């Protein structure tokens, strides 16, 4: 949870927001996804947001979906997940590392054993896409005990109830989404004392990033428009690490203000 | 909730936080619903005057002669539409109505389901969109057809194995952003709170009439009830009302496929392990890995990878049994009924008549009174059945 | 004759001298079973616990809208097999035991009747062989699977046009020969004495029950009942408990084809001459010479080139009505009810449906109470009317 | 009926069985048609019966659907069939004619009319097949009307009451089946003075007409014996004819005795 605390910590004594790219591991492949995840960094990333290949991915899209298909294609598997997760820790000590996953992926082995295996590879914190707040007890006491922090949706439907235990239960960030008053939103969670929020909704260009920023966002999570370059360009590999470079300094830039 | 989500362990409401308010809200129209005298009023109208309840309880005469067993087949195979899917659909489309929903969900693995979705929606306004594994459409073009001749728009899924696990991934998706104007008509009495209990309830008029019909023609109650369980509903209705006689018997049978040993089935609640997807908690076709696998079946409508929490509770405190029947004895069963009793099963539920032979063959000297569901007719299969012969 | 053979000039039994003596047997038979609660007793269990009888009568709820027409429907589609055949074969074959025969022989030209008698047959343990013309066999495939299954010997008839009219006729060669140990169970309401009689008597629930149905719901009987006529049973079994209720009008239609003007239709009663054949006196499909020719419609089903005796008379006398619906009018009433009340009937009864749908758009603001018997189900119809579309 | 009458007489003044194929008018063809009765008659027929193609042959067998077949290939009518008659009379004045319809062909101009033209053409009797004794009012009275004799199959399942029927409405011969004691049977028609009964069974043997006469027939008729010929020369004309001829003088030979 501590590698999170402390980025928080630092943008804010230079004023300026996160941004944080999601990108699926073993997404072309293993070599060319390590590959692209240094470049990601390299660019400015701020944190990561990574994705085990997942089955039914009931709760994502296509360009998502399609992502898991090269994965799988690829002969990724979460055992390797977690090795190349081993690496990216052991070459960036300090930057967040957040997975995102599938209930029963935590659950095959003993949700418990999940937590520890995340704790003993450095990783930072878990979004469970298919807990909702209701049905995370056993998920949170886990993550809590494995010093992990458990990271929660905030929806576009969001009522105050909600509000009020997403606030209580979550640590690291607030995930505030947009299903296709914000500031109300934003204006809730900090007055309920929840985590930083990150606006996740749609964010594809610098100027969406500034207004999360503006809006009262401690920043914003690209949820697949990076999945989008390494599509476009899966036919050029170098073409591919420098498009992402550029996209990534890109919104960046736009986050210090 | 006003209910509770779980059987014991099984259950649950496992689904992305913006689905939550759709899943309250309907639990609580269902709750209203259900004590509304006139919900109760129009919903049996239509099961009487449009789908034609109550079905007829049929005492086998040829199939158990030199045998001490009676078997009687509960005859949901004259149910408008084919099948027992139709009970449920139309208190599902009701329900959607008094939500002042107007938009209608539904996700089909052999069509039997879809087919319903689309028949209830014609008749009661709904535009209806149903999702089918793009493998599904293909093979599967008969329910296809009818489907679009009543006006439902079919979509066929092609990602992941495009069968009917990818297109209840498709139709969650869909009701995440439209819930507010759509109705998700699940297919089975699976997937999340409260969908078990609901499909269950306008299910429930099979056990209701079996054992009214029974009682009348034997003075008692039957020694056992049998069905197939592809995700539960046929066989949570005829079980629901005996549940408490415990001196009858409940029996599922799910899909042994070319036999368990080959790994080529569809049993998870005896031969897989609990899971957490499709927003619930309960046995699954999973990899050591915990990756969602396909259940194969001969028989279509078999195909959920999955079974409802009630079915994996039920067997848990030693209530219900369940077995496994293969391809091969499906067939058997299948043409048997056929030259003997005049009557052409679904595949699906030539499972279940396949294990009450078993039980009055292996003892034939045992004296036992057992009913079958007979969930569906077999029209749809001539084709298969045909080409295996 | 016990009975009078004769409906006014229509009727008779035109038939070889050596069939003589199984005609009289019959007439005995049937008259002594007519008397016989325990034959009445039996014939009614068979049709409530395993045909599915009483069928719901069905009021629609969106055609007549804008309308001042109240439509039912008659759910023979909802009857075990998927068409009123199923009544009299039950009937038939009961009868059959009765005079100690063992054997069947039954003519079909769709596959509707044939799949009957094979289940009746497999249920009461006969054995049963069916004539089909050979063109028939060919595009009746899944029926002809249906029979097989079923345990039924089905014999293709390569003879004349290989059509219904060849498959009568090689039947009553047949039972010529074997009447001492076979029945035949002819599938309507023609043929010689007794049989137009014995159809009917064996239909007449349909009407005995739609009566008590309406005056149930709507406290008044009908103005009109509408019923597709092929060779008249289920015109038949439908108009006679209201024969006597001179307030309600009798229609029958008949298969107007591609139009009588052009010559293919199967309309004999109103379009065609007086003749003897199959062993009856009626109107007739025939050339200038007097040559037999066969009926043309979309629909398999109205395929026999003559029409029922009672019929013909009823139409001379005045009490009730044939009007004809073309192949188009046919496939535009299929598709309305799938569209609008989710039922899909067959083409046979999309006949009768096409007829009330033109009495209700001609005349809007008239108020009247119609009936439609709906005789079968449309499943064996979608790929016909597929590649129509 | 009167050339009946006669053959029966000059039959019994040499004490011999009267021999009668059957053959159907203008199979294989008019011509050819014409030319096999002129044999048939010349080989020795002491009659004629014959059948006018209908569409559905009810109470015929798979021989004579054949020959109807062929017949209406040939483009043979009714019509062309009363032409064909009146040229056989105008060739052979005392041979006895009888013609085998159905009911329609009889039916479809009237019944009187039908009868008429058969008589105008010189037809001695008329069997219809599908015409029992119980229904045949209408048809008998219109064939004594004019001067033809309406025949009546007597079959091998026959009572007493119809043994009666057939004695009393009958004219020129009896025809008796067989279905697959007849010497009581002919003993039975003797007594209640039907009409000369002829064996029509399944005669294809010399050794049968024999049977016949010595049973107590007047002889018989020879129902598809004749076809079979055809059927199988239909090939070589000149080797139809010659088998034909054959065959009827064997037969016929055999009556004698
Ligand atoms: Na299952
Ligand atoms: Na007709």
């Amino acid at each position: 949870m501590e590698r999170y605390e402390n980025l928080f910590a630092q943008l804010n004594d230079r004023r300026e927001g996160a941004f944080v790219p999601f990108v699926t591991l073993g997404d072309p492949g293993i070599e060319q996804s390590l590959k692209i995840i240094d470049t990601l960094i390299d660019a400015g990333a701020d944190a990561l947001e990574l994705g085990v290949p997942f089955s039914d991915p009931l709760a994502d899209g296509p360009t998502i979906q399609n992502a898991n298909l090269r994965a799988f294609a690829a002969g990724v598997t979460p055992a390797q997940c977690f090795e190349m997760l081993a690496l990216i820790r052991e070459k960036h000590p300090t930057i967040p590392i957040g997975l995102l996953m599938y209930a029963n992926l935590v659950f095959n082995n003993g949700i418990d054993a999940f937590y520890a295996r995340c704790e003993q590879v450095g990783v930072d914190s878990v979004l469970v896409a298919d807990v909702p707040v209701e049905e995370s007890a056993p998920f949170r006491q886990a993550a809590l005990r494995h010093n992990i922090a458990p990271i929660f949706i905030c929806p576009p439907n969001a009522d105050d109830d909600l509000l009020r235990q997403v606030a209580s239960y979550g640590r690291g960030y607030t995930y505030l989404l947009s299903r296709s008053p914000l500031h109300h939103l934003i204006e809730k969670l900090k007055e309920y004392h929840a985590a930083p929020a990150l606006q996740g909704f749609g964010i594809s260009s610098p100027e969406q990033v500034s207004a999360a920023v503006r809006a009262g966002a401690a920043g914003a999570i690209s949820g697949s428009a990076i999945v989008k370059i390494i599509e476009k360009n899966l036919a050029s590999p170098k073409q591919m690490l420098a498009e992402l470079r550029s996209f990534v300094s890109a919104m960046k830039a736009a986050s210090r203000a | 909730t006003l209910l509770n989500p779980y059987f014991g362990e099984f259950g649950g409401m496992y689904v992305p936080q913006i689905l939550m308010p759709a899943l309250n809200q309907l639990e609580e129209a269902f709750v209203r619903a259900q004590k509304d005298p006139e919900f109760q009023a129009q919903f049996a109208d239509l099961l009487k005057n449009y789908a034609g309840r109550p079905t007829a309880l049929t005492k086998c005469q040829n199939i158990t002669a030199g045998t001490r067993t009676t078997l009687y087949l509960k005859r949901e195979d004259l149910l408008h539409g084919g099948a027992h899917t139709t009970n449920q659909v139309l208190g599902q489309a009701l329900l959607a109505k008094r939500m002042g929903k107007s938009e209608i969900i539904a996700e089909t693995g052999a069509g039997q389901h879809g087919v319903a979705s689309a028949l209830a929606s014609a008749l009661l306004g709904l535009k209806c969109r149903i999702y089918m594994g793009a493998k599904d459409v293909e093979r599967q073009s008969p329910n296809v057809f009818r489907m679009r001749l009543m006006g439902a728009e079919v979509i066929p899924v092609h990602s992941g194995s495009a069968t009917l696990k990818d297109a209840c991934n498709e139709a969650l998706r869909d009701w995440s952003g439209s819930y507010e104007t759509a109705h998700y008509m699940l297919g089975t009495a699976a997937g999340p709170h409260p969908y078990p209990t609901i499909v269950r309830e306008f299910q429930r008029m099979i056990g209701e009439e079996t054992k009214a019909q029974i009682l009348d023609k034997e003075g008692r109650l039957p020694d056992a009830v049998i069905a197939c369980v592809g995700g539960g509903s046929n066989a949570i209705g005829m079980f629901a009302d005996f549940i408490n006689d415990t001196s009858v018997g409940l029996i599922g049978v799910e899909p042994g496929g070319h036999g368990i040993e080959t790994g080529e089935h569809g049993a998870p609640l005896k031969h897989g392990r609990v899971g957490i997807y499709f927003g619930m908690k309960a046995p699954m076709m999973q990899t050591a890995d915990g990756q969602i696998e396909e259940s194969y079946s001969i028989s279509a409508g078999l195909d959920f990878p999955s079974v409802g929490p009630q079915h994996a509770y039920l067997n848990s405190i030693g209530r219900a049994d369940y077995v496994s029947i293969t391809d091969d004895e499906a067939l058997e069963a299948f043409k048997t009924l056929c030259r003997h009793e005049g009557i052409i099963p679904a595949l699906e539920s030539s499972h279940a008549l396949a294990h009450a032979l078993k039980m009055m063959r292996e003892q034939p000297e045992k004296e036992q009174l057992l009913v079958v569901n007979l969930s569906g007719r077999g029209d749809k299969d001539i084709f298969t059945v045909h080409d295996i012969l």
